[PDB]
């Protein structure tokens, strides 16, 4: 399953 | 806070309705809900910053929702139909993000319309207490009386002596309709403040009731006999007696 | 036989715009079970895996909406990154993350990935203990502090910890047949003669599943890892593996090597010599 | 994946200072994030508490909620229920991959406690011209209900609580009015079943 | 920031000259992500060329394997053609069979 990503660097 | 404009909206069946919404400042993912009048939240239409992320639940044929510039967003309905009256909320998250709450917004109520012509302002009185229940309990209860509105876009409150009151004051919850048997019936709504009697007393004291009513607006058409029912405030007066 | 997941993702910045490209890749140890592309239309190519289509279109839907969520987050790191090391529109970058998990022969978790890369060079890593972060430079350590503020560890050990370690579980049980399969190498060695004092001793390793296997050539029972000419293990169009080690040897010293290879896949380790 | 929130069923009704338990349960596969919202009646949604992590204690106003790993669970609890407290709960359910699912939703109704009842129905005269008037049943506990007549032209409000703060008195309101001429205070609530010792004064 | 090319010429399984086969080429070690890869058999450029999809290793290097039906009978000769960022002139491997 895809890894939720929501803070940008 | 998530701000939300405008609160309420009167459109009729096949016409276009936008909605306009502003997050809280940074707040990266926007959401576009409908909350069907007496249930829960759906979703219509989620943002992460200026892209869609899920838009499966949004009927394409007629909704439609853009956040151009990552900040803002407008939800737009195309042809609206009679099942669409609802009230549209919004909500934001900082990031969203599972452990990160949503903030939602005041929402639109909208009711569509068979005629336009149905709209009606409300008729505001206000009834006096009774001087058996002055003597009987020595305390005074004024009530006020919303008559003859359509649709339920009134919002009432009571002013006392120029300031707003919130102490020893109720207004029914969901008003009563005139005729159950019509469907586009008119509305009643009525809402009651006790004072101590003493307070009555006093004829210096002087008590209004103000009711909100959120009709039509100036880009609506009209062509009829009586006064447009336009967003207009409706009030009732009485001041104190010591006998 | 132990088993790993891993995500491999690219964010690719263009002249033009600073984000155009976006590449998602899924893995359990060696096999491809998900690919998701920006440039790809519309995209057709989705379902991808035989064994991950059996899971209802909302397992699908939810993975291309964290896709789509992860893509607009690239954008935002891609211009963020460019302010750190005050690059400019005119160049083209390149962002690369490498998240998963690592399980043993039950199910249990071992090993947390969550690492990042600019432009080929390592960026920030999520530390073994799930709750720091290592930054690899200056500009690394501007990321560190608005991470830590933000408490992004606590959401990605919860990610690692839960999400991850359930669904390699679940992903090995619906296709066991495709995944704990360990297929053995086809082994041989070849002769070159190329000088008349000097010849070449090849071992060779043909249709093995995992790739990860090793090669080691040996005279008089001591190891010859100096002398070795080992090639990286290149894979074949049918989810199958290749690797050859080879050593100079002097002539007539031929008996004297032998190779040794080890893999899961194998019984025994195989001690292999040169027989024609 | 999972992902479900089943909420307690119809409207509950209490008293107040009663203690307060609205159900909730959950299907979900790894550590999820547990919230309550509160709907009060006009406003929004607004978050009322949340507990992240797993044993998470999470509480506001006297409410508490807390997050149990083991039973799959998140019950909203509060010791003193309070009048303030009447409006529609929400739960939520949110884990890594997964976006907020909200539940039915449960309407909470919390009925005053009235010390000294005394119902009584006054007639109340309108402040410009004596043209109409209304009828006010007022002080009765919050046992009695209040019903609708049969007849179309008589117009009869539910039961309504209001809270004079500073005295520390709570009241139950009902409003009775038709423009039928005919119609009187004694007549006006025959439908709803009143108390024997409701106060009828001289008109 | 920049990494060249590592090649690699091979053929499915060791096939005698006319039984079928398929013949692989595997670029790897590669930054950035661009790369234009074509094998040749021999000469001017072949059609019908498939190509695995683009994905990196462990140490951020880039890998493509590029493939098409081989089919060989002592048929003369070689390879693929290989350019890159890093590389002034596209680079040509030799297919040779016992490598
Ligand atoms: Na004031």
């Amino acid at each position: 399953h895809s890894k939720k990503k929501c803070d940008e660097l | 806070g998530v701000a939300q404009s405008p609160r309420y909206k009167i459109i009729e069946k096949r016409q276009s309705v936008a909605f306009w919404c502003n997050p809280i400042s940074g707040h990266a993912t926007l959401y576009w809900y409908q909350q069907i009048l007496g249930q829960g939240p759906k979703l219509l239409i989620q943002f992460q910053n200026n892209g869609v992320v899920d838009d499966s639940q949004l009927p394409k044929d007629r909704f439609s929702a853009e956040r151009l510039k990552g900040v803002d967003s407008t939800l737009k309905i195309q042809p609206a139909k009679l099942e669409d009256s609802a009230v549209y909320l919004c909500a934001s998250s900082l990031r969203g993000r599972g452990d990160q709450p949503q903030h939602f917004g005041d929402g639109t109520r909208l009711s569509i319309l068979e005629d336009l012509k149905n709209v009606f302002p409300p008729e505001v009185a206000v009834f006096e207490p009774s001087e058996a229940e002055i003597s009987h309990t020595q305390k005074a209860t004024l009530v006020c009386l919303a008559t003859g509105f359509y649709p339920d876009h009134v919002e009432l409150s009571w002013w006392v002596n120029g300031k707003e009151v919130h102490s020893g004051v109720c207004t029914d919850p969901q008003p009563l309709k005139e005729q159950p048997a019509l469907n586009d019936s008119r509305y009643a709504l009525s809402s009651r403040l006790r004072v101590s009697a003493t307070f009555w007393q006093n004829p210096r004291n002087h008590f209004r009731c103000q009711v909100q009513f959120y009709g039509l607006s100036e880009n609506d058409e009209w062509t009829q006999d009586r006064a447009k029912p336009v967003t207009q405030i409706v009030s009732a007066e009485a001041w104190g007696r010591a006998d | 036989g132990s088993h790993s997941m891993r995500y491999f993702d690219t964010a690719m910045s263009r002249p033009g715009r600073g984000e155009p490209r976006f590449i998602s890749v899924g893995y359990v140890d060696d096999t491809q079970f998900v690919r998701f592309d920006s440039d790809a239309a519309s995209p057709r190519e989705e379902p991808r895996a035989p064994w991950i289509e059996q899971e209802g279109p909302e397992y699908w839907d939810r993975n291309t909406q964290i896709f789509k969520t992860n893509t607009q987050t690239d954008r935002e790191s891609l211009r963020n990154l460019r302010g750190y090391y005050n690059q400019s529109e005119a160049g083209s970058h390149t962002l690369q993350s490498m998240y998963g998990c690592d399980v043993g022969p039950d199910g249990r978790l071992l090993r947390g990935h969550n690492q990042y890369a600019y432009d080929g060079k390592d960026y920030i890593a999520l530390n073994e203990d799930l709750r720091s972060w290592t930054a690899a430079d200056t500009a690394a350590q501007i990321t560190q502090r608005k991470w830590e503020a933000a408490r992004v560890a606590e959401q990605d050990r919860a990610y690692l910890e839960g999400t991850c370690v359930e669904w390699l579980r679940r992903y090995l049980e619906n296709g066991k047949d495709t995944l704990e399969r360990a297929d053995p190498p086809k082994t041989h060695v070849t002769h070159h003669p190329i000088s008349d004092h000097e010849a070449t001793l090849r071992c060779w390793a043909l249709g093995f599943y995992p790739a990860e296997i090793t090669l080691t050539w040996q005279r008089d029972g001591e190891d010859q890892t100096q002398d070795t000419e080992l090639v990286e293990t290149r894979p074949a169009g049918d989810r199958t593996f290749q690797k050859w080690a080879a050593v100079v040897v002097p002539s007539g010293e031929e008996q004297r090597y032998t190779c040794h290879v080890q893999h899961e896949g194998l019984p025994k380790p195989l001690t292999l010599r040169w027989e024609p | 994946m999972g992902d479900s929130v089943t909420q307690m069923e119809g409207p509950v009704t209490l008293s107040e200072e009663a203690f307060l338990t609205i159900n909730c349960t959950y299907t979900a596969t790894g550590y999820p994030s547990l919230f309550w919202y509160v709907q009060y009646p006009g406003e929004g949604l607004q978050l009322l508490l949340k507990a992240t992590k797993a044993d998470d204690k999470g509480s506001n106003k006297g409410f508490e909620a807390t997050y149990r790993k083991e039973t799959t669970s998140f019950h909203l609890e509060k010791g003193s229920v309070q009048v303030s407290d009447s409006a529609v709960y929400f739960c939520a359910l949110s884990d890594p991959v997964n976006d907020m699912r909200f539940g039915a939703g449960t309407r909470l109704t919390v009925k005053p406690n009235i010390q000294n009842p005394d119902p009584a129905v006054y007639q109340l005269r309108d402040s410009k011209s004596s043209d109409k008037s209304v009828c006010l049943f007022t002080d009765f506990d919050s046992q009695t209900n209040v019903s609708q007549s049969k007849d179309s032209d008589v117009y009869i409000t539910d039961k309504c609580v209001l809270d004079m703060r500073s005295m520390d008195f709570k009241s139950n309101s009902a409003v009775a009015w038709s423009n039928k001429s005919d119609f009187a205070c004694a007549n006006a609530f025959n439908n709803s079943i009143i108390p024997e010792d409701t106060f009828f004064p001289s008109p | 920031i920049q990494r060249t090319p590592k090649i690699q010429v091979y053929s499915r399984h060791p096939a005698e000259n006319g039984k079928s086969n398929f013949l692989n080429c595997y670029v790897s070690g590669f930054h950035p992500s661009d790369i234009e890869v074509d094998l040749l058999k021999n000469g001017e450029r072949i059609e019908k060329v498939e190509h695995s999809d683009l994905s990196f290793s462990k140490d951020w290097s880039f890998y493509l394997l590029y493939y098409t039906e081989f089919t060989p009978t002592e048929k003369d000769e070689y390879a693929c053609r290989v350019n890159h960022v890093t590389l002034s002139q596209p680079k040509i491997v030799k297919w040779d069979r016992d490598m």
